[PDB]
């Protein structure tokens, strides 16, 4: 079963890489072909209890569903 | 039974991408010589490395060698290619010098069919990256698996 | 052993000898190969380089002497040398090659000899 488990944090890592690329930090959403199967991820801002940045990457295994991992990740 | 197999495999693939964090994550800025019949940051052609297609190669900085002992960090050129359906990584020691020298070929994952990878200017991933003088913001290398099909991985440069 | 060689010996200064390389273990025919030398008091230099698809390499103090060749049916490497100097006295192996002059999974190698 833990294919899924890892096929699922590779995703997560990677989108991780991609919104720190960049400031604005909308919450985005969006899909990965890994593995041979489709993933669904999304990043949502996260905000913090200070000034001078937080976002959590969570992917999912189907459409509408739980996701399977979810990463808290600091910028800024 | 078969299940312990599959499991191996995804240990195999752990190994494989962990190989390959520790080079794309700490890529040198340093221009390398292919040294056949130029000079690059990033080398990335087909047949590159006597690779049955893609080959890559770049130089990468080492702090933790066991062997030397040097505290800023060694720079050496590495590199990754597909033979025989492997992926392989290529080292390269020593400097380089109009004898040669003897590289160390390893192989990292097996039932590998194509290496891909493209680079990240800043905006947009591109197929080829022809600047010489600095590195892709970002690089997503793609490995085509028999089994398990197109697996990619990306990898922040740090910038200099 | 993937990589044997065959034929060394002492010859005449200025005289020919065909030195052969035993392939097997692998995919010779799909691999670019080379040609590595060892002369006394200097370290492993590259000689001459043949790639898959047939095209060779050499090295400036070897080129239009020594002749590069392969048989992908019997797989085996061969380097013709021709008009031998004292100074391509050295232990010659065979091995895999990376293109540039650097190489892989080197050979137990042969002894050539002149003076
Ligand atoms: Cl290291």
């Amino acid at each position: 079963y833990l294919e899924q488990k890892m096929f699922a944090a590779m995703v997560a890592d990677n989108q991780m890489a991609m919104v720190m690329l960049n400031k604005n930090l909308k919450a985005s959403n969006g899909e990965e072909e890994l593995a041979g199967q489709t993933w669904y991820w999304k990043v949502a801002p996260v905000a913090t209890t200070q000034p001078l940045k937080a976002f959590d990457v969570s992917v999912a295994a189907e459409k509408q569903a739980s996701p399977i991992i979810t990463v808290r990740s600091y910028v800024a | 039974e078969l299940s312990q197999e599959r499991t191996a495999r995804l240990n195999e693939l752990q190994r494989a991408l962990v190989m390959m964090d520790s080079d794309f994550r700490q890529i040198a800025l340093r221009q390398t010589r292919t040294n056949g019949e130029s000079k690059k940051l990033l080398h990335w052609a087909d047949y590159l490395l006597d690779s049955d297609n893609k080959g890559i190669m770049f130089a990468r900085l080492g702090w933790h060698n066991p062997q030397q002992q040097f505290p800023r960090g060694e720079v050496t050129k590495v590199g990754y290619r597909i033979k025989d359906e492997r992926l392989e990584r290529v080292w390269w020691r020593y400097p380089d010098t109009p004898a040669g020298q003897e590289g160390v070929v390893t192989p990292l994952l097996s039932d590998v069919e194509e290496l891909n990878v493209r680079f990240y200017d800043g905006k947009q991933w591109i197929n080829e990256w022809s600047n010489e003088l600095t590195l892709p913001a970002a690089i997503s290398v793609e490995l085509t698996l028999k089994d398990y099909g197109k697996i990619a991985r990306t990898y922040l440069t740090p910038e200099g | 052993v993937q990589l044997q060689e065959s034929g060394g010996g002492l010859v005449q200064p200025g005289g020919s000898l065909r030195l052969s390389c035993a392939a097997s273990g692998f995919a010779f025919s799909g691999y670019a190969m080379s040609w590595v030398r060892q002369a006394p008091g200097k370290g492993l230099e590259w000689v001459s380089g043949i790639n898959r698809d047939g095209s060779t390499s050499y090295t400036a103090p070897v080129k239009g002497r020594f002749t590069i060749s392969r048989d992908n049916a019997k797989n085996i490497l061969y380097l013709q040398m021709n008009s031998l100097r004292p100074e391509d006295t050295a232990v010659y192996y065979c091995a895999k090659w990376l293109g540039g002059r650097d190489w892989y999974d080197r050979g137990q190698g042969t002894q050539v000899t002149v003076s």
